[PDB]
């Protein structure tokens, strides 16, 4: 079953946190909740909507992106290795905040679609265990 | 050697365009604009600075596509819980890189969106 | 069935204009353009993407007025000490909403300021 | 008397603080300072002049906004019920930072005019008891 | 007095130009555009409001130079460890002041960078 | 010689810190950290190369600005007191973040040239003793 304050959905427990943490920090708070807990992994439509419903029913402010467990593994600003002309991408000059390699949910899409955002943003999140 | 309307920098011809297009269309437009035509590629900081001021000189304060698309589509996306990424729910299909004519800093924008652009070719 | 040069989206005609006017003047202008003519109004993200795209494709990188004004004039302004709001010393009288052709985010600007605009009407 | 460091004016005590807090925090610090103290409430031109005076004479850094106690109570993006065409506003896509519902003073207007700024900004403040 | 194209404000003429130039060149262009011609100098907020409005009305959403340069070159640059400043490797020679036609706030930019401008002359 | 973590170079010891702080606080850390240590002072090209090599070798995210100890002493917005048309700069309307009176190194310029940046930014740094 679930701990006090955690909602169950198909054998898992979820809890929305209204703390403004970065992706790594958010993931850390989940990991501290239980051996096996992490940020939420949306793995089906029904789960997508449960989470969407959880967020709108538990978060006092829907003005931010809510972090979910999907992100790019590595320290790469982009994974396309060639320009459209064939050349290799050697030189780069990215603004650190432009590499939106972490994902979140937002009101504009009803917390059902995943949005590309800068991992260094401070957003609330959902943990799943 | 540049056709009087395209500008030269280190053996290459560059040219900014006014009509806003999505990345795909803009890339395809450049190809039809000249043999070996493509959307601008920055191979150095000095080439970047040339194109940026060229773009500003030609059309002022706006945003322009560079020849880099679908930037993260091929990355290794993993759910922190090691769950297989099967179900997908991307709000935006793919992002492309563009520059704003105020500096040579790189920025991302969803490829389906509008922006002006700079094409280039070798000759 | 939009007039000569007005764009159509879901039974509505839209058109961006280049001459900068403050909010009030842009709204009046839109009324004098056709019956049921007003500054553009967003009812969904789709319509918003449509208008932002039209605005960009037509006038490039700029800021455009939306049909929302005096956003906080009728709000409940209170001094944290519950003092009577008798004395006034506002820098600006009213704030209006506008978008920047790069995206559909909502922004605020004093209504007396200049901005370009998009008119909208139905049928 | 007034507390130490607080200058009196027409039977009240005022004090500029060079701490940089959000409107909500600045208001809290003001309450903690003295019984019944809050952020400054300017109720007259003379008070507007005094507060401006006190600020320019008692502040080391005058290139930020200094919070005053007038703000919109609560969660309010816009209070206008409808668009200019008569239709009610349902869908909104504001930028959190664009809801300028708090008011502060600035050097450009010689600390005598109230400018609209985002409440989550961190600025100095003037308390009143 | 104000010729064709120049706008008057408090016995001064102002005119925005759209040919992007760096600071040095913009200032010189202003000097040979009329006797006493220079880069716009702000000496009050209403003056800035006027010029900003003028700039937006004429050229829309862009960046424009102001008559202030080498902003920090004559400053007292000191090392925190009180080391002697002899070796210097500034990536940029100087910074000039510019405004964005969006508001009258001052912004800084490397003087060799492109930007539009507004000239001004008295009487 | 030095302490564990700090690398030697011509009779000095340097250490790169990946704590993202504000100039005033980065300098603070360096002072707390060692025998009268401070933010690095580049006094020759050899040292310029050393610090650049140090930054790249010991750092994870090389996509930020890295603080050096040179800044404008004295709270001034700009030091040029005259407009091009000889008038005295009296009225100012600077955006506080637009006064880039602090210096840092960045990837574009191979961590060897000093760029002007706002002192309030939060960036990694290098200390020297
Ligand atoms: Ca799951
Ligand atoms: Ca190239
Ligand atoms: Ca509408
Ligand atoms: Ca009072
Ligand atoms: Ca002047
Ligand atoms: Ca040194």
């Amino acid at each position: 079953d679930c701990l006090s304050g955690w909602s169950s959905y198909e054998g898992h427990c979820y809890k929305a946190f209204e703390k403004y943490k970065t992706w790594e920090d958010a993931e850390r708070v989940c990991t501290e909740q239980a051996k096996g807990a992490h940020l939420v992994s949306i793995e089906s439509s029904g789960e997508a909507d449960f989470v969407a419903q959880l967020v709108t029913q538990n978060m006092k402010r829907l003005d931010f992106y809510i972090w979910i467990g999907l992100r790019v593994q590595g320290k790469v600003k982009q994974c396309n290795s060639e320009w459209s002309d064939g050349s290799s991408v050697s030189y780069e000059n990215w603004i650190e905040a432009e590499s939106k390699t972490c994902l979140g949910l937002e009101k504009e899409t009803d917390f059902r679609k995943w949005v590309n955002i800068y991992c260094g943003q401070q957003n609330p999140f959902v943990c799943e265990a | 050697d540049c056709p009087s309307d395209w500008s030269s920098y280190e053996g290459h011809c560059y040219k900014p365009f006014s009509e806003p297009k999505n990345w795909a269309d803009a890339e395809n437009f450049c190809t039809q604009q000249h043999a070996g035509g493509h959307l601008v590629s920055f191979q150095s900081s000095e080439e970047a600075d040339f194109v940026v001021k060229l773009a500003f000189q030609t059309f002022g304060h706006s945003i322009f596509w560079m020849g880099l698309s679908n930037v993260w589509n091929q990355c290794n996306w993993q759910w922190s819980n090691a769950a297989m990424l099967r179900y997908k729910a991307w709000a935006e299909e793919s992002y492309c890189v563009y520059f704003k004519s105020t500096n040579n800093k790189w920025r991302s924008r969803a490829c389906r969106m509008m922006a002006q652009f700079v094409c280039e070719f070798q000759a």
